[PDB]
RNA sequence: UUGACCUCAAAUCAGGUAGGACUACGCGCUGAACAAUAAGCGCAGGAAAAGAAAAUAACCAUGAUUCCCUCAGUAACGGUGAAGCGGGAAAAGCUCAAAUUUGAAAUCUGGCAACAUUUCUUUUGUUGUCCGAGUUGUAAUUUCAAGAAGCUGCUUUGAGUGUAGACGAUCGGUCUAAGUUCCUUGGAACAGGACGUCAGAGAGGGUGAGAACCCCGUCUUUGGUCGAUUGGAUAUGCCAUAUAAAGCGCUUUCGAAGAGUCGAGUUGUUUGCAGCUCUAAAUGGGUGGUCAUCUAAAGCUAAAUAUUGGCGAGAGACCGAUAGCGAACAAGUAGAGUGAUCGAAAGAUGAAAAGAACUUUGAAAAGAGAGUUAAAUA
RNA sequence: UUUCAAUGGCCCGUCUUGAAACACGGACCAAGGAGUCUAGCAUCUAUGCGAGUGUUUGGGUGAUGAAAACCCAUCCGCGAA
RNA sequence: AGAGCAUAGCUGUUGGGACCCGAAAGAUGGUGAACCAUCUAGUAGCUGGUUC
RNA sequence: GCAGAUCUUGGUGGAAGUAGC
RNA sequence: AAAACUUUCAGCAACGGAUCUCUUGGCUCUCGCAUCGAUGAAGAACGCAGCGAAAUGCGAUACGUAAUGUGAAUUGCAGAAGAAUCAUCGAAUCUUUGAACGCACUGCGCCUUUGGGUUCUACCAAAGGCAUGCCUGUUUGAGUGUCAUU
């Protein structure tokens, strides 16, 4: 084989010789994306995962990110 | 259609629906209490300013004006003193 | 299921003493269910997981409240006992320093403020 | 790119709601400031009179309004414009004077220390 | 020598901050082919950018920026293609450097100690003290529109903290008209016929077939009510470091204005910009037609404007399962490819599962007798 | 309708070519499948007004959908010259 | 002794993808001479088709 | 508004129970 | 010439999924709003659902806990009687990765503190920490420095 899993995206695109993922650009900090890959971008953008924290932020904006205990 | 918008369509969680759509309702008046008491909430601000005897614009109006019913020399400009103006309405007198 | 009302009027040591008794009880039911468990065992587990969670909450609630009281009126407090909101909100100018003006500007708004007026038609 | 004007009636409504929003905040004072009367700068238009940006300092001095008071009662000041003739001066001095006649200025509370 | 100052380092020292993601709109840099073009790279916000004239004009002159209409398919150029004026939307102005506070660094961060305050025990400050920063310059004052200093007599004044109520905004509760009468058909009445009711409600949806009156709702509501969090005002109590600070007026006194920039030569990118060589002035310099206008080489700034993304919302002379998004359903899923990437097909029993008990043939799958249903030509 | 009898009847479309010959396309059926939208110009007709004419950049206004309808301040375009 | 101006329709015409299907690409950026994505609906005097 | 585009998608035939395995 | 076979027509049964009807979907337009991340984001992985086809939800407190509200459900089963596979939501929790941060990328560690224990000096386990650039300050020490220095 020529590829293995990736520590960042888990997709089998991590080249062995160069130790560089062909999907997400690992181990570089900036994730690999290209404006001509419109369909590819839609396959991994925001919203394709849990969005666990971002959903919490949207829920908390309505009341102004308030804290404390209700009376 | 977006993966983010499809995600909340496939979820069981409800949307963060905010019922704020209220058109044709005009802003309520604060600031002056005298204006607030005599301000009606249906008429426009032009109609309310005219009814209360005030001027909405000290300049020209860049359009027509509604017609609801059919109608029935430097010395004298510098040394002069204009004698104020009468109050057309009880609000202006107030 | 133990209620949070009477789970909040006892000390932590006995409150933590209720932790492990529920822990082996939950562990014991798992031993019973793998060797044959009725519908009650599934519920008895379901009741006790939430029961463990309820008492774990009041341990963590009281421990934080103890930390909040201890770090009251202190300049620097742990990051856990701080606002979160958003990262940008924590970096924005505070309302106090957004209201700062030079003494030149204070004299402008003191002697020449925007007046409240009206025009007679 | 093709620009479409489907939001044309929605911009009309949005702009009118801003005038109502502005008038709610400043209840009795006009929604616009008084503008001067100037003449356009060409041989094609110098006969017409239109509205300017603000009143000159020489027009405000004659009318009796200082350039610091002027901005506070809704009179814009144009430091750039000047009066090359006496007709422009008198046309806009009278405009300021008429404005002051029709104007009610509500009094402001003033901080007053005990002594000194 | 002690010791100050300047360095150069160190610390798992204290307090901070940057990265990555999104990128519809926005601002830079870069760039081919068939043009600031796609791509590539860099950086933001709720808008961004621009912005208070080194601007137009040649007039009776205009007056920051931005956007729309017009100018105009015009001038000009070699088919490209503006701008001034004009009409609208919106309007708001300002801050430094260059002055000796010199009769008094008047300025600021931090540590510590109290006192407050909160969208908040999470936030944000005040007072006191010590240390540090700072005279190689922190405040007050000044920005050309001026201004300073004197003089003069008129008009002025809070960066304070509570209480009360009113007026607004935001969030969460609560309040709400009238047939399920009679006859017929039907499995079912929501149909037809008769007799009635409500209507500021005859939108829409659900319910066993076309329901204003069965249900949720709709109207009232452009509000009553109960709380919670807030904004700008009003009224009023207290406090107020005013020996102060301003505007206007007057002059036998003064008035600083940004340089490897402007500009010149030359070479490249697309006039602007960039490199390279050279390199200024002080009624000087810029841009225009002797004259007019502006005052660069420092900075900030809401609104009108944009918005295939994000959080919601309301719609439509749109498509109606080979259509409309690739995807109405396990859809960027299954699946394919080493990988980059590629990427489907697939909606409908009935009102109700009442989803065919039971007997029988068969190794079984199934079949036949039955059975349910208005209908198994569901 | 089926079938019989009498008489007649060369496979359709495209291109070619006087014409055909041709060479092409056609196993069959269902569904889909091609002069559209928009900017400018010119002719003609209709409609409105007429030495005039054009409301919709915008403003005013519109409580029963308010993206509609209704109203028109200043310009400007094209004509008259 | 001015006949225009505005709107609608018809027709013709010129641009845009421009009746539809059709011709090797080239360029940019990637993946392991090759492969992939976009520019692209690139370029057609020509081919086939073009519905009562 | 279809009969054609070696049209597109789907279904289905003769060849054929043939070639063959 | 009847049969068979072939052809045509019709009936019934297959085959197929057209048409019709609709539809919690798409598409388009308009309107309101401004809210990611070292306080660990987007994404990826692995786990938890008594069973869930997946899908969704959640994070060892695992289809959630606290609080508030409604007030009696859940449902294909099952399960509890402030119940709910509910809504709101200010409090807690949130596994391994990932800008990903002790070094590495499986493992190997460092310092400190705490504790074990029937094996107590130590060892062991756990916890707390331990990335880089840069800004302000603090502390410490060097200098080939400038002096000061009778
Ligand atoms: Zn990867």
């Amino acid at each position: 084989k020529s590829h293995t899993i990736c520590r960042r995206c888990g997709k089998r695109s991590f080249h062995i010789q160069k130790s560089t993922c062909a999907c997400c650009g690992y181990p570089a900090a900036k994730t690999r994306s290209y404006n001509w890959g419109a369909k590819a971008k839609r396959r991994r953008t925001t919203g394709t995962g849990r969005m666990s924290y971002l959903k919490k932020v949207h829920r908390s904006f309505k009341n102004g990110f308030r804290s404390g205990k209700p009376a | 259609a977006n993966p983010r918008q499809r995600n909340k369509q496939r979820s069981g969680k409800p949307r963060l629906t905010r019922r704020n759509a209220n058109k044709k309702a005009k802003a309520k008046i604060y600031g002056n209490f005298v204006i607030q008491q005599n301000w009606d909430k249906h008429a426009t601000l032009r109609q309310n300013y005219a009814r209360l005897g005030l001027l909405a614009t000290p300049n020209y109006v860049t359009g027509g004006v509604e017609k609801l019913y059919p109608d029935p020399t430097l010395d004298d400009v510098l040394d002069k003193e204009i004698s104020i103006a009468p109050a057309k309405t009880e609000v202006v007198r107030q | 299921a133990l209620k949070t009302f009477e789970l909040r009027k006892q000390s932590q040591e006995n409150l933590a003493e209720q932790l492990q008794e529920l822990r082996q009880e939950l562990a014991s039911l798992r031993v019973q269910k793998i060797a044959g468990g009725s519908g009650s065992k599934l519920s008895k587990i379901k009741t006790t997981r939430k029961d463990i969670a309820r008492i774990l909450t009041v341990i963590n609630e009281s421990n934080r409240l103890a930390a909040r009281e201890a770090y009251k009126n202190k300049k620097y407090i742990p990051l856990d006992l701080r606002q979160k909101k958003t990262r940008a909100i924590r970096r924005a100018l505070t309302p106090y320093e957004q209201s700062r003006k030079t003494l030149k500007q204070i004299k402008k708004e003191r002697y020449f403020p925007l007046r409240k007026y009206a025009l007679k038609a | 790119y093709v620009k479409t004007w489907f939001n044309q009636p929605g911009r009309k409504l949005r702009r009118r709601q801003a005038r109502q929003t502005k008038a709610a905040k400043i209840a009795p004072r006009p929604v616009e400031a008084i503008r001067p009367a100037v003449k356009p700068p060409t041989i094609r238009y110098n006969m017409k009179v239109r509205a300017g940006r603000g009143f000159t300092l020489e027009e405000l001095k004659a009318a009796g309004v200082s350039r610091r008071v002027a901005s506070t009662i809704g009179i814009p000041v144009d430091h750039r414009r000047r009066n090359r003739s006496e007709e422009s001066l008198q046309r806009n001095v009278e405009r300021i004077k008429v404005y002051l006649a029709h104007l009610i200025v509500f009094p402001r509370k003033a901080g007053q220390p005990k002594k000194g």
